[PDB]
């Protein structure tokens, strides 16, 4: 399998500097063109900058949005890409992608999962979350924390279906968000039902049981 | 530096239909040594990464279906999908390669379904909410279409405007509804100031609001 993970984001201080790695494994990384995409919470995509393969000598180049400040490099052993990134404005909060461009072989383009970088004096802050007691329907709160992103799964992971989780909306510097799931009104409260959140930039997991009346 | 305009903003249309989509470049995407136009499409799920669908204007990636076909050269350039399934709901993006790479600002695809009526739940303050100082009463607003909707907050027969935040989810691939979430939050001394809370919905599925309410006095 074709893998790409970006790492290196999260949350930085206007004016600071980040520098995104993207790991590759299972293609030739040096034969490829390699590029980097941003997309603002909300905004359309955001072509950055490219390098090119070892035939071209890894050359680069750059939107014009970016040249100057970014700078893209990669460790063509280790088969790794990099975006350096300097003086960083709320302009640049996002996710970004490694994507994988082309050239060579037989068979596709791919890009990775992405990861949201966030330009901010606010500070890194845990959640405070809440059980959502009332076909029934259960929920959980998840207030006061920052920055992106949370994760909230049902019964750790279990109860996939019936669920919905809202994005999270912003005030004085602190997200809340709610997540609400639909079971047999048969099944609650005589199974349990909890709420695992979790917030990595914190160092978070909570789990919270919905308990009834 | 070339600029790309994608149009039109939006579209909604059924499970079945067929549409098309387009994109014009501020120049040229021709290549002089290949004949190719440099003009690819581009699907961005809900929630996803952007996956490449058609390069070259118009050959198909491996692996994707073909009622999804791109046309046009030089400037203008489309994308049609024949039989869009629910599972299309994306938004597109062209992208020109022909010197550096630009992406158009996008094409969202919504899922036209039948009318369906919201359900409504709502939840008074946790008691480890209150606990802290904080009250929030939470409506959920699930599965409903279309999309606009309007929610109202009353307490003890009056409206209350302000501490309310909503948030709406992307359309639903799995059934093609929208959902709603409707937060009112207070200190704790104001909540228990007052007796009766509703959430009223006003959806386009009825004249009368949908209503769901609690009284502190019986919890």
């Amino acid at each position: 399998e074709v893998k790409l993970v970006e790492s290196g984001g999260g949350l930085v201080q206007p004016g600071g500097s980040l520098r995104l790695a993207c790991a590759t494994s299972g293609f030739t990384f040096t034969d490829y063109y390699m590029s980097w995409v941003r997309q603002p919470p909300g905004k359309a995509l955001e072509w950055l900058g490219f390098i090119r393969n070892k035939a071209k000598g890894y050359t680069t180049e750059y939107s014009a949005s970016v040249k100057g400040r970014f700078t893209i490099s990669r460790d063509n052993s280790q088969s790794s890409l990099y975006l350096q990134m300097n003086t960083l404005r709320a302009e640049d909060s996002a996710t970004y992608y490694c994507a994988r461009d082309h050239d060579g072989y037989y068979e596709f383009a791919y890009w990775g999962q992405g990861t949201l970088v966030t330009v901010s004096a606010a500070k890194t802050t845990p959640p405070s979350v809440y059980p959502l007691a009332p076909m029934v329907t259960l929920g959980c709160l998840v207030k006061g924390y920052f920055p992106e992103p949370v994760t909230v799964t049902w019964n750790s992971g279990s109860l996939s279906s019936g669920v919905h989780t809202f994005p999270a909306v912003l005030q004085s510097d602190l997200y809340t968000l709610s997540s609400s799931v639909t079971v047999p009104s048969s099944t609650w409260p005589s199974e349990t039902v909890t709420c695992n959140v979790a917030h990595p930039a914190s160092s978070t997991k909570v789990d919270k049981k919905i308990v009834p009346r | 530096d070339i600029v790309m305009t994608q149009s039109p903003s939006s579209l909604a249309v059924s499970a079945g239909e067929k549409v098309t989509m387009n994109c014009k470049s501020s120049q040229s995407l021709l290549n002089s040594r290949t004949r190719k136009n440099y003009l690819a499409w581009y699907q961005q799920k809900p929630g996803q990464s952007p996956k490449l669908l058609i390069y070259w204007a118009s050959t198909r990636e491996s692996g994707v279906p073909d009622r999804f076909t791109g046309s046009g050269s030089g400037t203008d350039f489309a994308l049609t999908i024949s039989s869009v399934q629910a599972e299309d709901l994306a938004v597109y993006y062209c992208k020109q390669s022909y010197n550096l790479r630009t992406f158009g600002g996008g094409t969202k695809l919504e899922i036209k379904r039948a009318d369906a009526a919201p359900t409504v739940s709502i939840f008074p303050p946790s008691s480890e909410q209150l606990t802290s100082g904080g009250a929030s009463v939470v409506c959920f607003l699930n599965n409903f279409y279309p999309k606009d909707i309007n929610v109202k907050w009353k307490i003890d027969g009056s409206e209350r405007q302000n501490g309310v935040l909503n948030s709406w989810t992307d359309q639903d691939s799995k059934d093609s509804t929208y959902s709603m979430s409707s937060t009112l939050t207070l200190t704790k001394d104001e909540y228990e100031r007052h007796n009766s809370y509703t959430c009223e919905a006003t959806h386009k599925t009825s004249t009368s609001p949908i209503v769901k309410s609690f009284n502190r006095n019986e919890c």
